[PDB]
C-alpha cells in the first residue's frame, strides 16, 4: 500500500540520526540522577515542558 | 628442520596476518569515510558513537 | 542541578519530537490551526532559516560565499568548446593527411 | 504372524518411508502416529501406534515390534477434540513436568487429527 | 608520449560468450530448489501444500539472476555497434 | 609403554564456556533499565534496532568509570576538525601554476623519483 | 590522440566455444532433478504419480537455460559477418 | 626508451561479461537456504516458525553479494566512455 | 576513423578447445543419473522396472547438450575457411 | 635491443570483472552456517540458544571473504586512471 | 575498409591444453559410477550381479566424453600446419 | 635476430583480478568447518566443549589460505610501479 | 588483402601450463574411488574382496585419463620447436 | 624469414595472479579433513584420540600443496628479472 | 605471404601459474581420502588397521598427480630460457 511504499521510501533518511538519539537517550537514563528523572517526568505529568523550566 | 620450518611458517602468518587484516580494516574505513564526507547527509554517527567502537 | 537535568530532558526531547510532528500533521490536515501554533510555526520557521544559512556555510567550506564561481570559472565552458571546435577541425586535415596517406601507401604496395 | 504382504508404509523420526519386497536392510525408529499396510489383494489397512523398532530383512521378513497397535476405525475424532486443548494447556502451563506431557500428547495427537481429517 | 585510441568490433562480442557462460550456473540451484521439494513432499506428503510458495520462491529469483546475466548477453549486440 | 593412567578432571573442558556465559550474565545484568525515562527510535517497520537497546549497558559501564569517561572525549572534537577542514578542503581555491608544477601526490613526478 | 577504428573477425568464433563450455553447466541439475524424482520414488512409490509433473517442470526450466546459452553461439555464426 | 599510451574502448565492455559471469553463483547458496529450510521443516514442522526469520536473512544477504557483482557490470557500461 | 579489418584464421581453433573444455562437464550428470538409478534399486529392486526409463531418459538428456558442445568443436573446422 | 614503455589504460577494468566475478564464490559458505544452524536446530530444538552465536559469527567471517575480494575491485577503478 | 590477412600458426597448439583441461573433468563422474555400485553391493549384495551391466554402461558412456574430448587434441596437430 | 623489449604496465592491474577471482574459493570450506561443528554437537551436546578446539583449529587454517591469496593481489600493486 | 604469417613460439610453452591445469583435475576422482572402498568396507567387511576388483578397475582407468592429459604437455616440449 | 624476439616483462605477473588464483583450493579440503574428524568423533567419542594422527596428517601434506603453489607464485617474481 | 618468426620470452613464465594453478586440484582429493578413512573408522572402529594400506596407496598416487602437475611448472623454468 501507499504506507508501505512511505515506509520503504523514508526508512534510510529516518533512521539516519535514530542511533545518536537512543545513545543521547540512555546515556541520559544511565548517568543522569534518577530524582532529576522523576522531576522530569513529574513536570511531563504536569504538561510542562522540563527543559524550559530547567533553563529558567 | 620441520621444527625450523614450522617456526618460520606460523612467524609469517602472523605477521600476514596483522598486516593485511590492519590494511583492510583501514582501507574499508577510508572509503566509507569518502563516501559520507562527499554525502554530508551521511556524515553522522549513523551507527552510534560507542555501538561501533565497542563492537 | 542543570546538566542532570538537561542530560534527562532528552529523552522527553525525543519522545515529544514526533508527537508534536503528528499533531502538526492533524493539525494542517484537520485545519483545526489557531494562533499561538501559527507563532510557534513562524519561530520554527525562523530557527530553521538561520540554521539552514548555518548549513550552507557549513556545507560550502567557507564562512563569505561559494567558490569556484563566477564569470572567470563559467568562461572556462566557453574555452572548452572552442578548444574542442580547433582541436576537432584539426584532427579532420591530419586524419584526411595520414589517410590519404595510407591509401596512397597500399595502392601502391598491394 | 506371517503374513504375505505387498507393501507398507512406515512413519518414522526422519519421516515417512516405504518398504517393498527385497528391500534393503534397514532398522530405525518408529514415530509415534499411524501405519498403513497394503496387501496383494489392493486392500489395505490401517493402525494406530506407539513407538518401536521395524527391521525389514534382505530376504523379505518383515518383523515389527510396538507397544500398542490399534486400527483407526477404534478412535473417535469427537473425544480426541477435547484432548487437543488440553495438550495445549498442558504445554502452555509453565512447568517442566506438565510442559513436556502437553508437547507428548500434541506429539501424538496431531497426527491423528491429520489422519482422521 | 604518444597516444593511439583504438576502438576493437570484434570485442563487441566476446564479452557475450563469458555472460553466456554464466547464465546456466543457476540452473544447479534451480533444480537443488525442485529436488528440495521433492524429496521434502516424499518424507511429508501432508505438508506439500505448503512448501511449494517456498519452492517457486526461490526458483523466481535465482532464474532471475540467469535472466539478468542472460540479459546483459543480448543487449550487448543489437544496439552497441 | 603401557603406563596406564587414571583420566585426570583437571582435563577435561567442562566450566570454560560456563564461566564465559557468566561473564556475559554479569555485563548483561548491568544493563537492567526503569521504565521512567525509556525512549527507543525502532525502525520503520517498528521492531527494534541492534546497537540502541545495549547503549544503556556501554554507559551505565562508563559510568562507573574514572578516568577514561574524562580523558577519552578529548579526541572526539578532532573530528568535527576533520569535517570542517575537509568541507574547506573541497573547493579550495588554489594556483593553476603552482598545481601544475607541485603536484601533491601526483604520479610520474621525477623530482620524486618515479 | 589518434582514433584507430579496427574490426577483429576472428572474435566472431571465439565466444561460440566461451558459451560452448556454458552448455555443458546445467547438464549436472539435468540428473541432478532425474535423481531427486528417483529418490524420492524409492522414499514413497505411491507418490510417484504427484511429483512426476515437478520432474518435467524441473527439467525443461533448467534446459531452458541451456537452450539459450546454444542458442547464442549457433546465432553468433551464420548472420555475423 | 619509447612511450605508447594507448586507450582500449573495448576494455569498457569485455569485462561487462566478466563481471556477468560471476552474477549466477551466488543463486547456489540462494537456493541452498531453501533447500535447508524445507528438509529442515520436514524434519520438525512445529519448528518451521523460528526458522523463517533466519530463512528470509541468508536469502536476500546472499543475493546482496550478487547485487553488487552486478551493481559494477551496470556502473561499467553507462557512465563510462 | 580509419577501418582496418583483420581476419585471424587462428582464431579457428582455438575456439575448438575452448568448447572442448566443457564436453566432460555433462559427464558428471551422467554419472549421477546412473548413480542414482543404482541406489534407488539397492533401496527398492522393485521399483527399478519403473525407473529404468527414467535413467535412460535422464541420460540422454544430458548426453545430448554434451553432444551440442561436441559438434560446434566439430562444425568449427571442416566447413570455415 | 629496442624498448618500448606500453601504459595499457583498458587494463584498469579487466581486472575489475574478475574480481567481481569472484564475489559470488563465498555467498554459498554463507548461506552453508544458515542452513546447519537449520538442521541443528531441526534435530535438537533446545540447543537453539547455544548455537546462534557460532552462527552469527559464521555468516560474518564467509560474508568477510566476499567483503574483501570486493575491496580488489572498488579500489582497482576509483582512483587508477 | 583496409583488408589484412593474418595466420597465426601459435594457435595451432594453444587450444590443446584446453581440451586437455576438459579430459580431466569426466573422472569425477567415472569414480561416481563405481562408488555408486560399491555402495549398492554393499546394502544388498544379491543385487549386485543385476546392476554389474549399468556399471559398465555408465562407465563407458562417461568415458566415451572424455575420449571425444581427447580426440579433438590428437587430431589439432598431426594433419593441421 | 631482433630484439624489441616491452614492458606492458596493465599487467600490474590485470594480475590483481586474476588473483582477486581466487580469494573467495576458500570461504565455501571455512563455514564447512562451522557447519560440521553445529551438526557433531546436535549429534552430540556433551562432545561440543571437546570439538570447539578443532572447530577453532579448524577456522583459522582454512582462512589462512584467503590470506595468502590476498597477499599476491596486494603484493601486486602497492609495491611495483 | 595482404597475408603477414606469423609463428609464436612462445605458445609451446604456454599450452604445456594450459594442459599442466587439467592434470590434477582427476586426482579427486582417483582418491573418490578408494574412498567409496572404504565405506563400502567399513558398511560390509565381508563384502571388501569382492568389491577390490572393481575398486582397481575404477581407480587405474580413472589415473589413466591423467595419463592422456600429461603425456600431451610433455610430448609438446620435446619434439616441437 | 625474419627474427623479431621480444621480452614481455608483463608476463612476469599473469602467472602470479593465476597461480594465486589457484592457492585457495585446498582450503576446502583442509575443513573437510577436520569436518570428517568432528563428525567421526560425535559419532564415537572414544575414537577421538586414535584418529587425531590422521587429523595432522591429512593437514600437513594438503596445506604443503597450497604452498607449492604460493611458492611459485612468489618465486615467480621476486627471482625472475 | 612473409613469414615474421617471433619468439616471445614473457610465455616462458605465463604457463607456470597455469600449471601451479592446477596443483592446488588435488588436494581436495587427497583430504577426501583421509575424511573416507576417519568416518570408516567411526563406523568400524577395529577396522582402522586393515583400511590404512587401502589409504597411503590412494595418498600417495593422488599426491603423485600433484607432484607431475608441479613438476612440468618447475620444469617449465630453470631450463629454458
Ligand atoms: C535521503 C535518502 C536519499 C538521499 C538522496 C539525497 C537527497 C535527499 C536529501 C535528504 C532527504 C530529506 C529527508 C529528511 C527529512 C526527514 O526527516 O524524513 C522523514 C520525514 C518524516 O516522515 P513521517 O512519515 O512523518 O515519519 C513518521 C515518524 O516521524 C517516524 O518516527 P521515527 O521513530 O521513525 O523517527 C524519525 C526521526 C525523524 O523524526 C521526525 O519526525 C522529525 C520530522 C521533521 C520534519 C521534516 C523536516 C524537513 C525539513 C526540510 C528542510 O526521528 C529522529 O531521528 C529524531 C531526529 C532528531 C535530531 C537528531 C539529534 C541528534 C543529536 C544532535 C545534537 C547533539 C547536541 C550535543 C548534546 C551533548 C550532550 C552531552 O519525512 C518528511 O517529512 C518528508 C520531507 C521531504
Ligand atoms: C509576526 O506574526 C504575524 C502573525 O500573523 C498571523 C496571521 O494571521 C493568521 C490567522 O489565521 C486564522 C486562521 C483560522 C482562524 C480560525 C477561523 C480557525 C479561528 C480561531 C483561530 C479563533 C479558532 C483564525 C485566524
Ligand atoms: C523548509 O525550509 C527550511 C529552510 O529553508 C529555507 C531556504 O532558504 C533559501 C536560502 O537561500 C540563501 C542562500 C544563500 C544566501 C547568501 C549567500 C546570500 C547568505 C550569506 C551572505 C549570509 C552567506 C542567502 C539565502
Ligand atoms: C568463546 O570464548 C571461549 C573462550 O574461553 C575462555 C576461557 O577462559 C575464561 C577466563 O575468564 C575468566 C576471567 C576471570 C575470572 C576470575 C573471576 C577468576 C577473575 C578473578 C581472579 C579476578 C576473581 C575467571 C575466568
Ligand atoms: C569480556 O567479554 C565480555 C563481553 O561481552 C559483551 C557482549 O556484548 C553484547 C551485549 O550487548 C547487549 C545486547 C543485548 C542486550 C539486551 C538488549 C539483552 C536485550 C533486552 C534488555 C531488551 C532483553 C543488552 C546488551
Ligand atoms: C644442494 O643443492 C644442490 C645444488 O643444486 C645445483 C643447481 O642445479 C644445477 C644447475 O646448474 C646448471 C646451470 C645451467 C645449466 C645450462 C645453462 C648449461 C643448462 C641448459 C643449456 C639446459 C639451459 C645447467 C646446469
Amino acid at each position: 500500500s501507499l504506507a508501505k511504499v512511505w515506509m520503504y521510501a523514508s526508512w534510510i533518511p529516518r533512521g539516519i540520526p535514530k542511533a545518536m538519539a537512543n545513545e543521547l537517550s540512555s546515556a541520559a537514563a544511565a548517568l543522569a540522577h534518577p530524582e532529576a528523572i522523576a522531576r522530569v517526568a513529574q513536570l511531563e505529568s504536569q504538561g510542562k515542558n522540563p527543559y524550559r523550566v530547567a533553563r529558567a | 628442520m620441520n621444527w625450523l620450518y614450522q617456526m618460520i611458517y606460523y612467524g609469517v602468518r602472523m605477521w600476514l596476518v596483522f598486516v593485511l587484516h590492519s590494511f583492510s580494516l583501514g582501507s574499508f574505513g577510508e572509503l566509507i569515510t569518502v563516501i559520507t564526507d562527499n554525502n554530508l547527509i551521511f556524515n553522522v554517527f549513523y551507527i552510534g558513537l560507542l555501538g561501533l567502537g565497542f563492537i | 542541578e542543570f546538566w542532570q537535568m538537561y542530560l534527562a530532558c532528552w529523552p522527553y526531547r525525543f519522545r515529544n519530537t514526533v508527537v508534536e510532528w503528528e499533531t502538526c500533521k492533524a493539525k494542517v490536515l484537520k485545519g483545526s490551526v489557531d494562533l499561538q501554533d501559527i507563532v510557534d510555526l513562524l519561530y520554527l520557521l525562523a530557527w530553521a532559516y538561520l540554521f539552514w544559512i548555518l548549513g550552507e556555510i557549513y556545507g560550502r567550506g567557507s564562512l563569505y560565499g561559494y567558490r569556484f564561481d563566477g564569470e572567470i570559472h563559467r568562461q572556462e565552458a566557453q574555452n572548452v568548446i572552442l578548444y574542442k571546435e580547433k582541436e576537432a577541425q584539426e584532427m579532420a586535415v591530419v586524419m584526411e593527411k595520414l589517410e590519404k596517406e595510407i591509401q596512397e601507401w597500399l595502392k601502391t604496395m598491394e | 504372524k506371517q503374513e504375505p504382504v505387498a507393501a507398507i508404509t512406515i512413519r518414522t523420526n526422519e519421516g515417512e518411508m516405504g518398504v517393498l519386497a527385497g528391500h534393503e536392510y534397514t532398522v530405525q525408529q518408529l514415530a509415534p502416529g499411524i501405519l498403513e499396510v497394503e496387501y496383494e489383494g489392493g486392500k489395505k489397512d490401517q493402525y494406530v501406534i506407539s513407538g518401536g523398532f521395524a527391521h525389514v530383512n534382505d530376504t523379505g521378513v518383515v518383523d515389527i515390534n510396538t507397544v500398542e497397535a490399534v486400527p483407526l476405525e477404534e478412535i473417535d475424532h469427537e473425544k480426541l477434540a477435547k484432548a487437543l486443548e488440553e495438550a495445549r494447556a498442558k504445554s502452555q502451563s509453565p512447568d517442566e513436568a506438565v510442559r513436556i506431557q502437553g508437547e507428548i500428547a500434541l506429539e501424538i495427537f496431531e497426527p491423528l487429527e491429520a489422519a482422521l481429517h | 608520449a604518444i597516444a593511439y585510441e583504438v576502438t576493437v568490433n570484434g570485442a563487441n562480442l566476446i564479452g557475450a560468450g563469458m555472460a553466456a557462460s554464466g547464465v546456466g550456473v543457476p540452473a544447479i540451484g534451480v533444480a537443488m530448489c525442485f529436488s528440495s521439494y521433492m524429496l521434502a513432499a516424499a518424507r511429508q506428503p501432508n505438508m506439500s501444500a505448503k512448501l511449494l510458495p517456498y519452492c517457486i520462491l526461490g526458483f523466481a529469483l535465482s532464474e532471475a539472476l540467469a535472466l539478468f546475466t542472460l540479459l546483459i548477453a543480448l543487449l550487448e549486440l543489437f544496439v552497441f555497434s | 609403554a603401557a603406563p596406564a593412567e587414571k583420566p585426570d578432571p583437571a582435563l577435561d573442558a567442562t566450566k570454560a564456556l560456563p564461566k564465559a556465559l557468566e561473564e556475559v550474565e554479569f555485563f548483561q545484568s548491568y544493563a537492567v533499565r526503569r521504565k521512567t525515562g525509556f525512549h527507543l527510535f525502532n525502525r520503520a517497520t517498528g521492531s527494534p534496532t541492534i546497537v540502541g537497546p545495549m547503549f544503556y549497558n556501554l554507559y551505565n559501564f562508563v559510568r562507573i568509570g574514572r578516568v577514561s569517561k574524562y580523558v577519552c572525549w578529548l579526541s572526539l572534537p578532532l573530528v568535527f576538525q576533520r569535517m570542517w577542514m575537509k568541507n574547506r578542503a573541497t573547493g579550495m581555491e588554489y594556483d593553476i601554476d603552482l598545481e601544475n608544477y607541485a603536484p601533491f601526490e601526483a604520479k610520474k613526478n621525477p623530482m620524486h623519483g618515479h
